[PDB]
């Protein structure tokens, strides 16, 4: 769970010090991340069933053979739609809890630190879910430097995922 | 049972029992050969029938084992299929007696009052009744599966 | 840095000096001496990740430590600090874990052998604090015990955790001591309702044993051994 | 951590005297077997990545509170970790038809897994239901002959599906 | 090792649904206090060592038999162990306001350090009470307004002397 | 490098003692089993060609899209096809190394080590190498032992791939 | 316990891996070393009881002191002459039971792991059990392949003696 | 227990409790606390009790387990085992009254018309009693042992 | 881990005084007679082979069921770790008689070696038997007068025999 607060504890921890300006130096910076990305994570909440559908539907188009080909790894039948859509939504969900926790622990904790093996095990290609995450960041229509550090969040996806 | 039933009528009517209840009392004897062959079928294989109506049951109503129903938990989906064993034996009862009066008497009758007080929701333990009638009447011939599902048919409409 | 309260050590198989040969039931012992391919550099590098944290996703793998390891500049008993003190297993052990449950884990790992007592865990587990964990496992690493049996290329193992002509030795510390402890399980709200078990759990009120049952005792009366 | 062989040695010395001759006659017909035993085992391990993805994916078609948020393999982490703890139990279940012999089974996972899946938290029933499909899907797997010379398999798949139904016993 | 966003988001996850707006609301006039929740920190932080030698001054003074030879603070060894005990227990009542939840200092103490107490023969009792003194005089600290611009101070004297308390009563 | 020789020469060495009979038990083996091994291993050094291209068109039969989008990973040019018979070619050849040498070794040393975090960074699905896996372990038109440990070893692959 | 399947299953495990085509090279070797080793195993079961005051009577001859002198670790006496042929029937059927194992385990645990500093502490001289071994190695009387590697294991002891 | 047998004892005698008495039900008032001491250690460690005390005994005593004797089999083994448990519970009980009134008003009253009945040798359970008591009085401190010892010495004596 | 000097120094620490004057004359007579405890305990270190060589020699003259195959000291390794237990209990019998305290015997064996006999399946009675054996045949090696100057070693017969009877009884 790296987060800006956890790891200024675990730094003054491990040394076994107390406190210094230092770690409230990062504390004025993570209220002034904070006090614009709590309202980009409420816009993005706003924004994202459509952004799940567009993202599905883009990696649908993009990888036509996924549709066609009979597979239970592939999205043909409708089960497949269901679950492929629950984990896009899963990925939007983890973006929406990185933005508001500051940091990309949340993301690393329930996302990264299995799906390499999970996509290995499952016959599931990386790249679909690059895909998606490539069409949520060009359509997630934030402005600024919120907008920045969501496709910060999201480009980490894409290099952890490949 | 058929018996108890015919003599306490006839008591308190101060009479003997008329010949239409005698001929009752021994169509009653001679069918309780099948009576005995159903509660033999209905005994034997009560494990299945108490698992698979079990699995349909939490099939069909999963609230009741999700956290917040009644049923949840290791030892709470044990009394529930303990419960449901309690009912295949009384509808056992019940069929070899001839009539619902070992079931009603023994576990019909404050039924909803003790449900209550547990905190059970009492249509789905209908639905169990149902499953386990289910599955007991996919067991047998035609004749002995609507024989025992008039007993099963009894404890789901004393349920409701 | 007030020198540590004395403890007493218990009595434990690393204690004697033992008479055995080489047995299967001995752990394999991998050092970096007799081992030069980049074959049995891998084979290596995976024993030492299965000894500290059991298993080793692709992520929690450290490409630093490997890479300076095969070259020869970094002795593997800096492996094993650089696997300590690494965040992936600060995380999952030190985080999550009681300081005192973290002290015994690591105790147990990195020594090879069981803590003696609770009160050595005690002992060891105010250095952490007062200190920092780098402190701690500095003061972990360069003790007698570590020194004298694996020292500075062997990896670390269980030692005589199997006795010569036991058929059941010793629980691997693997399986024995998870990576979390019952707090942090609470804080996870873990205990998950089955109802697919409690079909199959079922059976029927009559043949479920009682007080005046003997079938309670059944297993002690199998369990227990009888002279012809 | 015991043979067969080593298990009728280490009944011999308890005993204190020389191997019996009927205890040689059924380790000459061990020998003969053993090879039997063996093409099982050849062909149960070619196949066992597609027998724990089956497994799981058995198990979380049945299982959807696993998937479901807040449960014990929800997270990718800890579904990485379920796919390698029953890869585990199925590689020492393939160890201990390898030697013939259900101790290393015992002495490697059992004594302890219990009670680091109550401790964990890990729910003992669908690990148990798992490692049965696994068990099951195992069999169906090593009986079929494809491209094999027809032979007698009948006390092997008892092995086998005793060695199974230990290990889903002593998880619980 | 838990923040209050981490807090949060974990029970979203929980919930399995995103944030709702009450709880972005709360989180945000926490961002708008947490500056205030830290200043009181570090306030705080600066007389610690004040604090934590005029605690021991007061409880040493209240119960002189800890002192006296044969108690358990009697020893110079013992003695300064017994600082920094407390001085331990000061830092991570000041790491659990830093982060804002009490989870780091259950994380850290709270667990271990009654059965420690327990089997050294520490007197549990002594060291509640100081750590209640040390709290009281922590508040008393930092409530003074020397050169500081008027603030909210109070609801942070809540946590605080929640924080306080929780300690005191894991520690009994 | 594990093979049976170097490997009962490290239990002999990791032990601290001279060789045993469970060694020479493990040679008059590995002699029995090369006594096969060699002459299967000629004659996939004489099929080899053939199973290589049959393997390619059975990739490209199975996986259509491939030849189809433009994309440096996939095989639409003919650089994507030279390559990508070049690491069938591969696969096979490791095949015939651990033949020869009685052990997964060579695979495990020049194959396996690296291949998930290759395919990770490279977008090459591991199920192509998969289907060409099948098609040569269908195709390699053995027979007996030789074909069932051939067989091993390529299932082996396929293990290790997915 | 080093016997081969044992110690195979050790590397398969050690290593983290799954059975590979060395352990069924080293399976198909144990089996063609069982098909003769047990019956030899059984041979030498028939012939236990002379080879063992054979043995005896041969380390009574080379060794005439020892019936001679008063001394508890000698064999003057006749319980020293009991305790010692039951020691010789112990060193018989610890070759026995590593002729039916199939590795030299039975004997590392049962005799070689302690047997140094028991004829340290009790004034046994290993000379003793050395010259039975060899007059046990000259009249076993069996032929061929079993014959040299029941010779191994007796060396093997003969070594470890001294 | 005391205050049983005191009001008993006065009771006969058509008088009140003696002061003598009094001051008996007093101290053993204040002793209970020491009594419910040592029923914790004998109620929290019965498994190992149980089963050490059975190993010793069959160790001591083989023939009932070989065949011939009445302990011989499985079920045999766990019945006897659950007799161990039953006076060992008794023992439990007779610890916390302050007498021995409870083990001698349950189960020492017609125990040599029961095992002779059964077919059972009351030595051996004379037996089983004594490693039951050694291995409880290895377990205590030393008044904690001696006061469990005397009632395991009634149990003991009360066979014999 | 306490001398004698260390044993009436915590008491005197604990106590919070000086150590009193006849606490002195004792440790003066102790002083006197310090050498006298010690030429016996050299006396005692020089035939350490012969005590636990000729104790396990009565022991197993004794009890021949751990001779016997299925015996706990049957094995030929085992019955080396059954010496090396011994002798490990003699030295430090040695070790507490030198520095005339019994809580370095305590600290090095006591406490956990009756739970390992129980846990490894060994009888605790034989090496009670075998300590006890070995205690008086050392009481017996060390009283006798053979070219030493003779004097009374009453007291020191009975540390002995306490020190022996400790083990034996911390064994059972
Ligand atoms: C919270 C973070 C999180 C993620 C990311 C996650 C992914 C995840 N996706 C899975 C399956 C899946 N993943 C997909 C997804 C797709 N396949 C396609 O063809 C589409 C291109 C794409 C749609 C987005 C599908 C269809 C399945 C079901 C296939 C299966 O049986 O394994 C599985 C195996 C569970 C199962 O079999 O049902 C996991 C663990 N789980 C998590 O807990
Ligand atoms: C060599 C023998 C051996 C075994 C058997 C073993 C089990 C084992 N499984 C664990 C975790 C786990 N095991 C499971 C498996 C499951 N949980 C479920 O929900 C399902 C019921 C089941 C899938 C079949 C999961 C999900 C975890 C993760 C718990 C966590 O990380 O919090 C852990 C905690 C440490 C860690 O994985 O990284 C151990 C020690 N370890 C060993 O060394
Ligand atoms: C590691 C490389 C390797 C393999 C693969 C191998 C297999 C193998 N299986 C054999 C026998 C056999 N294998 C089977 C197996 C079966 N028959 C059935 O009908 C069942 C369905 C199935 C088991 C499920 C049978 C029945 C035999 C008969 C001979 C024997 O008992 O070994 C034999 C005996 C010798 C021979 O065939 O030349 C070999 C070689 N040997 C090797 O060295
Ligand atoms: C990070 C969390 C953490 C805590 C809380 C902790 C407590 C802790 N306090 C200890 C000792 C102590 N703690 C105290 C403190 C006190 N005793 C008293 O008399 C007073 C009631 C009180 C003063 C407030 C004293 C006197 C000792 C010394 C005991 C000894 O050395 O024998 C010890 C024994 C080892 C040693 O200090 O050097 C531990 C482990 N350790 C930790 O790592
Ligand atoms: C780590 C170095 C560091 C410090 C020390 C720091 C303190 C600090 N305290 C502030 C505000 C403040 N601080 C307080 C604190 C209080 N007012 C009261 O009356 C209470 C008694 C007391 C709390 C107990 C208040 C009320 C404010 C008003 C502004 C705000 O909400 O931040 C601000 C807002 C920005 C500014 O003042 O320029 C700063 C800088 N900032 C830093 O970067
Ligand atoms: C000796 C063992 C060994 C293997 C297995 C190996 C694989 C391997 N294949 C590669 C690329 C490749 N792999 C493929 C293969 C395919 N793509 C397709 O569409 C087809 C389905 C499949 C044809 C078999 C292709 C086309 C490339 C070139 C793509 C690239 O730029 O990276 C690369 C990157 C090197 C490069 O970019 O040229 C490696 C390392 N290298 C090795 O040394
Ligand atoms: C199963 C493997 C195994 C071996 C090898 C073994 C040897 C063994 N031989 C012993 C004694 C002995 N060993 C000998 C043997 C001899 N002395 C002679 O003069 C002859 C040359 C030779 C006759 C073979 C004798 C006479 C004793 C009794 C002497 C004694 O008190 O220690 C003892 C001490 C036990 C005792 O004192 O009775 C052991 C442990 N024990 C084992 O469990
Ligand atoms: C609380 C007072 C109390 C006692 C003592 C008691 C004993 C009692 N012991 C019984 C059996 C038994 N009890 C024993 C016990 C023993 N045989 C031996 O050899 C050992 C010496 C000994 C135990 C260590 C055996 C073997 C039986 C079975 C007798 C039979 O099956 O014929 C039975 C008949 C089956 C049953 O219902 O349990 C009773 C009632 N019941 C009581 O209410
Ligand atoms: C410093 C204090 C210390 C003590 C006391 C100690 C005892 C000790 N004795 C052991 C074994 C043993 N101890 C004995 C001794 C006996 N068993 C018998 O049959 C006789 C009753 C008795 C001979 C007097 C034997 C036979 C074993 C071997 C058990 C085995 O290897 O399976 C073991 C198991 C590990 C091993 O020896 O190699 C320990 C830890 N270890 C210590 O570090
Ligand atoms: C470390 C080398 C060393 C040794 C061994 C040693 C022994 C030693 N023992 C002595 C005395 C003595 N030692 C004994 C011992 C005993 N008498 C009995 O009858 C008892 C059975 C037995 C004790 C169990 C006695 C009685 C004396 C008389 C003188 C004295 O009190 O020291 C003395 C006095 C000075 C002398 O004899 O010249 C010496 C030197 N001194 C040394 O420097």
């Amino acid at each position: 769970m790296k987060t800006p607060l956890t790891e200024a504890v675990a730094l003054a921890d491990s040394q076994g010090r107390f406190l210094s300006n230092t770690e409230l130096q990062y504390l004025y910076g993570r209220l002034r991340q904070g006090a614009f990305a709590l309202e980009a994570a409420q816009t993005l909440t706003a924004k994202a069933d459509t952004l799940v559908n567009g993202a599905a539907q883009a990696v649908y188009s993009k990888f036509p053979y996924t549709t066609s080909t009979p597979g239970n790894n592939f999205a043909a039948d409708q089960r497949g739609k269901d679950k492929c859509a629950r984990d896009i939504g899963y990925y939007l969900r983890m973006v929406t809890y990185c933005l508001v926790a500051g940091g990309t622990g949340p993301m690393d904790e329930y996302l990264i630190a299995g799906v390499d093996e999970i996509n290995r095990t499952f016959d599931l290609s990386p790249s679909w879910y690059v895909e998606a995450l490539k069409h949520i960041k060009a359509n997630h229509g934030l402005t600024g430097d919120a907008a920045t550090e969501t496709n910060n969040y999201i480009d980490y996806a894409i290099n952890a995922l490949s | 049972s058929i018996v108890t039933k015919s003599i306490v009528n006839a008591d308190a009517e101060a009479r003997y029992l008329s010949p239409g209840e005698l001929d009752r009392i021994k169509a009653f004897v001679t069918s309780g050969e099948s009576r005995l062959r159903i509660a033999e079928t209905l005994t034997g294989s009560r494990e299945r029938i108490i698992k698979s109506a079990g699995d349909a049951l939490f099939q069909k109503r999963p609230d009741v084992v999700s956290p917040g129903g009644n049923a949840y938990g290791e030892e709470m989906t044990a009394t529930c299929l303990r419960d449901m064993d309690y009912y295949l034996r009384l509808i056992t009862y019940g069929v070899v007696a001839g009539d619902v009066t070992p079931i009603e008497e023994i576990g019909l009758v404050g039924v909803r009052e003790m449900y209550k007080s547990l905190g059970t929701p009492v249509d789905a333990v209908a639905q169990a009744v149902r499953e386990m009638k289910a599955v007991a009447t996919g067991m047998m011939s035609g004749d002995d599966a609507a024989e025992a599902g008039a007993y099963f048919d009894y404890v789901i409409g004393a349920m409701e | 840095t007030i020198p540590l309260l004395q403890y007493a050590p218990s009595s434990q198989n690393t204690r004697v000096a033992g008479y055995t040969v080489g047995g299967d039931e001995q752990p394999f012992v991998f050092t970096t001496d007799n081992v030069i391919s980049d074959s049995d550099f891998d084979v290596l590098i995976n024993a030492a990740y299965r000894q500290i944290f059991f298993h080793a996703f692709k992520c929690d793998r450290q490409q630093l430590l490997e890479s300076q390891l095969r070259n020869g500049q970094i002795t593997v008993r800096d492996f094993i600090r650089g696997l300590l003190l690494s965040e992936t297993f600060i995380d999952s052990f030190y985080n999550k874990n009681s300081n005192y449950r973290f002290v015994e884990q690591c105790i147990q790992r990195v020594l090879g052998r069981d803590p003696f007592s609770e009160q050595e865990k005690i002992a060891w587990s105010i250095v952490i604090c007062t200190k920092g964990l780098a402190a701690f496992v500095d003061q972990l690493l360069n003790t007698d015990e570590y020194m004298e049996n694996f020292g500075y290329d062997t990896v670390p193992y269980q030692r005589r955790r199997s006795l010569a002509s036991r058929e059941q030795g010793e629980i691997p510390f693997n399986i024995k001591s998870p990576r979390y402890d019952a707090y942090y399980r609470s804080q996870l709200g873990f205990p998950q309702v089955v109802w697919q078990n409690a079909v199959r759990r079922f059976r029927t009120p009559d043949r479920v044993p009682q007080a005046g049952d003997p079938a309670l005792f059944l297993n002690m009366a199998r369990s227990a051994q009888i002279p012809k | 951590m015991f043979d067969i062989f080593t298990r009728v040695v280490s009944q011999a010395d308890a005993r204190g005297e020389f191997i019996s001759s009927d205890k040689l006659e059924a380790l000459k017909k061990v020998v003969a077997e053993g090879t039997k035993r063996s093409d099982a085992v050849s062909r149960m391990t070619n196949n066992a990545s597609s027998i724990v993805t089956n497994a799981a994916r058995q198990l979380f078609a049945d299982q959807p509170q696993l998937i479901a948020p807040g449960g014990n393999a929800y997270t990718n982490r800890r579904m990485a970790a379920c796919l390698r703890d029953m890869e585990i139990i199925l590689r020492y279940v393939t160890y201990a038809t390898f030697t013939g012999d259900a101790s290393v089974l015992n002495d490697r996972c059992l004594n302890g897994l219990r009670e680091t899946y109550v401790a964990l938290g890990v729910p003992g029933a669908s690990v148990a239901a798992g490692v049965r499909a696994m068990g099951k899907a195992a069999v169906a797997i090593v009986m079929d002959p494809a491209g094999v010379t027809s032979g007698d398999c009948s006390s092997l798949q008892q092995e086998i599906e005793l060695y199974f139904e230990t290990a889903a016993k002593a998880v619980e």
